[PDB]
RNA sequence: UGUUUACAGCUUAAAGAUUAUUUUGUACAAUAUUAGGUAAUUAUUUCUAAAACUGUUUAAUAAUAUUAUUUUUAGUAAAAUAAGCCUAGAUGUUUAGUUGAAUUUAGAGAUUGUUCAACCACAUACGGGUAUGAAAACUACCCUAUCUUUUUGACAGCAGUGA
RNA sequence: AGAAUUAACAAAUGAGUAAAUUCUAGGAGAAGCUCUGGCUAAUACAUGUGCCAGCAGCCGCGGUAAUACAUGAGGAGCAAGCGUUACCCACAUUGACUGGGUGUAUUAAAUACAUAGGUGAUUACAAAUACUACUUUAAAAGUCAAUUAAAAACCUAAUAUAGU
RNA sequence: AGUCCGUACUGUAAAAGAUGAAUACUUCAUGAAUUAAAUAUUCAGGGAUAGCUAACGCAAAGUAUUCUACUCGGGGAGUAUA
RNA sequence: AGUAUCCAAUCUAGUAUUGGUAAUUUGAGUGAAGUUGACACAAGGUACUGGUAGGGGAACCUGUUGGUGGAAUA
């Protein structure tokens, strides 16, 4: 064994770090990363007193945290601390990783004419939709587009598949 | 708001018992305060007595930090060498002389006095103060021994 | 069993998780036929058999074997790859591989014999038990988790709990009750 | 429980129509007689009531003789008579339209009898002790 | 163009006390004879608007040639991208002012939340809105609406009257 | 019961009032209410009534022999209250942390896998915590075992939280 | 008719051991079974008892620990209504 | 000043949901010395009963599976 680990929170347990009370600072675990920009979901456990049963209780809770470098992943165990809300549902940020979790970088490194198809299909529906149904609801503004493009692209791919057909039917008729 | 020192009541009907509090001027005088400082109990009992209590260590905070008493408290704090006395209505340097002060009521204090032997009480006091002198003159012969 | 359910509760509309990547089953089935056509039984090698005659080889050949024997080769074929120490048999990397070879059989057994209700309950256990060792192995040797899921055509979906309760859960924070 | 909306809801109340209140006033529609159960045998008087809350009701008449008729204002006690069914309430005497029981000089508090002028010998100290 | 260390009163700036507003965590009733709810919704970036402007040097930042960069609030009556957020009793319905604490009790607890006190709310109406001020609507003021007597008024201010 | 005087809340000004003092008369000059079968302390007394009239908090009385009704006497208890009703708490382990039960006493739902959550093996080591003593915060009022055997009062403990 | 088979619904009962799931330890007799010089124990109710229990009764319904659920008298009533 | 936008009360209609009231109808408990018959507790005179299906002056009868909260047969 060694001697210099004796304050590392891993060998030490989580006891060594001294956290402020009242939800100022906390200990927890990340659940999501990369699904949104500069945000990570986190889980924490509480322990308070309940006198009628004369035993502590527990409570899980979820928070959303501000990560500036998009640096953390799920298993990374991390301290978080209170900040004023820069946005809704974000009043916490990260202070420090206590225990890391390995990354997926070594595996990530290994991992055009349609742009004239795409830009038409957009302009198709904005001319139709705006006349038929106005802005009224954002749900309609989004549920259409995401559901209309696949209806459009398999029709716009079909517009370009004709190009391979027309050019060759000339050469077949011009050659022979 | 500004900070004020003034009274506040806790005593009941026909039995006043005031307090001293550091509170601002805008809140309910019967409400909250920032620091209980002192008392003002005028009545007597076998246990409680007629008092003016204060905590100098905190009156010297708020006055040093921004505060101002009322008229009564300015009087009560005069005797603690923190403030001056408030001025009389018509004014000092004009008071006329009055007859001498006399005690009306002895307040119902019962120090050690013997009952049903009123005639001979003067004898009791000689015998008690003679013994003062004896132990004095007789405590000397120990001090030589030590 | 485990479903996409970000809250504490588990609904009806929530969908089960994905066992395989798209077209994961068929790729594995193709690998077997390649083995079945060119391999012998588990214990035996081609080098040991070259003096002996063909009639001895065709018997030992794995075409003629039973599916209970077809796995035994595939298992030991995996153990030589995904072991930690020699004569390893029970470590997590192998235990997941065993269930993947069973799922190939249970589905074939259940697609065909649909009324074997006892089997329909047995899938739900294999998946769940696979879903545990598949998680416990992420946590310990993450760079072996990925070297498995590629071979067996498995998706890389982390757990929604975030490995919270097994790893380094401690000192759970203080609050107070009132009223 | 639904009529009860305080305290232990699990407790079945001891006077449901009368409810949380200690007493309640009403008006008679009609008087009646009801027999007791089989072990006993008698004709115990009964007095219907409509309450101010518009609720039908039955009630007991403890006194021997009674002034009761139709259109009589009455006040309920809530206690009841035991042998009778549906008579778990009881009226109060010495009030709006009852009468003190008569030729009676014992238990003068239940029945509303004031104190006679013979037994009392001295006045209250607020006037001429 | 008397004196602002003669007294009172007023203006302006700074330092500090206190106060008002803004922020979070946990606690906080029953019910599934209510389970999907949210749609500028969830996150980032951008744009616009207000915050005194310009330069010099230094620091620091990413590349590194040394140039460029450095902040906060609000708005979807600003837009784009990606698709998420709550559901670990969201939402919805019902009931109810919360608390210190009062009654009881050996103690834990149970039931209630009257007097006084703190905070929040209302002031004929679950109503709409403004001026002043460090802070407001409570006997402020304007409008609508209900009821009532004088074009006022709404006693949940004290006393008092009716029901 | 009656009459009188004073202190103090203003050593200029009191609306109103001493749980203070003295004096005279005279010598308790303030009593009711419930109950009388058992639970429940108190009568096998008297009369009439006869499953009628009526009592009744619960059990239950009354059918000619009524300590249970009504009359009368005697007697018991509480006491400026006594008694009745309505709601709440305790007594109750009658809602179970302290502190129950679940084979037969109208209580384990038909059953298993399983999520959230709860829970949990050995040694060695660190770290922190509990326990002890001290200390921080938790408005006053109210409660609280205030102490030198003391009323008109100002227990500093408990519990919870941070910390040595 | 149905009773039987196939496809699918229906989803209740005295659904029973009327006894929630798991672990450790625990009596005497009678008896069932491996078969052991690789490896030593498992099981039963048709008996009784310690101990527990209101009693009848149970080798767990016993001693000890961990989690979940139900239970606030009876009738109305496993019914009305939605 | 004023045009144009945003917005409240009141009013209209239907829809959704929850309550109040009613011709008429129906159920339950309770009381009493009633009539008809004899289902049930004993093997209740044909062992009772659960789930279900059909039948039916009433209490009830029969099939099909289960249980003992039934006796009896050596
Ligand atoms: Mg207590
Ligand atoms: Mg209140
Ligand atoms: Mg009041
Ligand atoms: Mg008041
Ligand atoms: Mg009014
Ligand atoms: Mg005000
Ligand atoms: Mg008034
Ligand atoms: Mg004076
Ligand atoms: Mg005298
Ligand atoms: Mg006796
Ligand atoms: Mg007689
Ligand atoms: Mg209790
Ligand atoms: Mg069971
Ligand atoms: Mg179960
Ligand atoms: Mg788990
Ligand atoms: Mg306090
Ligand atoms: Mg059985
Ligand atoms: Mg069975
Ligand atoms: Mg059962
Ligand atoms: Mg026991
Ligand atoms: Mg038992
Ligand atoms: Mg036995
Ligand atoms: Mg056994
Ligand atoms: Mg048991
Ligand atoms: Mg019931
Ligand atoms: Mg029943
Ligand atoms: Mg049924
Ligand atoms: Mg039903
Ligand atoms: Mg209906
Ligand atoms: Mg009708
Ligand atoms: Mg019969
Ligand atoms: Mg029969
Ligand atoms: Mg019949
Ligand atoms: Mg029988």
């Amino acid at each position: 064994s060694s001697v210099w680990n004796l304050l590392n929170p891993i060998r030490n347990g989580a006891t060594g770090l001294k956290l402020l009370s009242s939800g100022r600072e906390l200990f927890g675990t990340v659940i999501q990363h990369g699904k949104m920009d500069k945000t990570v979901t986190v889980k924490v456990d509480y322990r308070y007193w309940y006198p009628k049963t004369k035993e502590f209780k527990s409570k899980t809770s979820k928070y959303q945290v501000h990560d500036s470098e998009n640096f953390c992943v799920t298993g990374d165990k991390v301290v978080i601390k209170s900040m004023l809300p820069i946005s809704t549902m974000k009043h916490y940020y990260v202070r420090n990783i206590v225990k890391p979790f390995p990354r997926d970088t070594y595996y990530k490194e290994g991992q055009e004419q349609l742009k004239k198809e795409y830009q038409r299909l957009y302009q198709e529906f904005y001319e139709r939709e705006q006349q038929r149904t106005e802005i009224k609801n954002k749900k309609d503004e989004v549920t259409l587009k995401s559901a209309l493009k696949a209806k459009a692209l398999t029709r716009a791919m079909a517009n370009l598949r004709k190009v391979e057909s027309t050019q060759k039917k000339k050469d077949k008729v011009v050659a022979a | 708001m500004r900070v004020v020192i003034r009274l506040q009541q806790s005593g009941f009907k026909n039995h006043p018992r005031w307090k001293i509090v550091v509170m601002p001027q805008k809140k309910n005088p019967r409400g909250r305060f920032l620091e209980h400082v002192g008392w003002w109990c005028p009545r007597q009992g076998k246990i409680n007595q007629r008092e003016i209590v204060v905590n100098k260590e905190r009156v010297r905070y708020w006055i040093a930090m921004g505060a101002k008493p009322s008229e009564k408290v300015q009087k009560f704090l005069s005797y603690f060498d923190l403030a001056p006395k408030p001025l009389i209505k018509y004014g000092f340097k004009t008071l006329y002389e009055k007859p001498e002060v006399t005690p009306k009521d002895y307040l119902n204090l019962s120090p050690y006095k013997i009952k049903n032997f009123d005639n001979h009480l003067h004898e009791f006091i000689q015998q008690e103060e003679e013994v003062k002198f004896l132990k004095q003159q007789r405590m000397k012969n120990e001090l030589i021994k030590q | 069993l485990m479903t996409m359910s970000k809250s504490g509760r588990q609904f009806a509309r929530d969908k089960p998780l994905e066992e395989f990547i798209p077209k994961g089953l068929e790729k594995l089935k193709q690998k077997e036929q390649v083995t079945i056509n060119t391999n012998y039984k588990a214990g035996f090698t081609s080098e040991e058999l070259e003096p002996y005659n063909e009639m001895v080889k065709r018997a030992l050949k794995l075409n003629n074997a039973s599916p209970f024997e077809i796995t035994q080769f595939k298992v030991q074929q995996a153990i030589q790859k995904f072991k930690v120490s020699p004569r390893d048999t029970g470590s997590a990397a192998i235990q997941v591989a065993v269930r993947t070879e069973k799922l190939i059989k249970m589905i074939k057994h259940c697609q065909e014999n649909r009324q074997d209700k006892y089997a329909g309950r047995a899938l739900v256990r294999l998946l769940e038990q696979r879903r545990k060792w598949l998680d416990y192995l992420r946590f310990t040797d993450y760079h072996r988790y990925k070297w498995i899921c590629e071979e067996f055509c498995i998706p890389d979906q982390p757990p929604l709990n975030g490995h919270h309760k097994a790893n380094f859960r401690g000192e759970p924070n203080r609050q107070v009750k009132t009223i | 429980c639904i009529n009860k909306k305080k305290g232990n809801l699990h407790r079945k109340l001891r006077a449901r129509i009368l409810g949380i209140n200690p007493q309640k006033k009403g008006v008679v529609m009609k008087a009646r007689i009801v027999t007791p159960r089989k072990p006993n045998s008698a004709r115990r008087p009964v007095a219907k009531v409509i309450l101010v809350n518009k609720k039908r009701l039955t009630a007991h008449i403890p006194g021997i003789g009674h002034n009761i008729r139709r259109h009589s204002s009455v006040l309920v006690r809530g206690g009841g008579c035991r042998d009778l069914p549906g008579v778990r309430y009881t009226c109060v005497r010495g009030v709006y339209d009852f009468s003190k029981v008569l030729n009676r000089f014992n238990r003068r508090s239940r029945y509303g009898i004031p104190k006679p002028d013979e037994e009392k010998k001295k006045l209250r100290r607020k006037f001429r002790v």
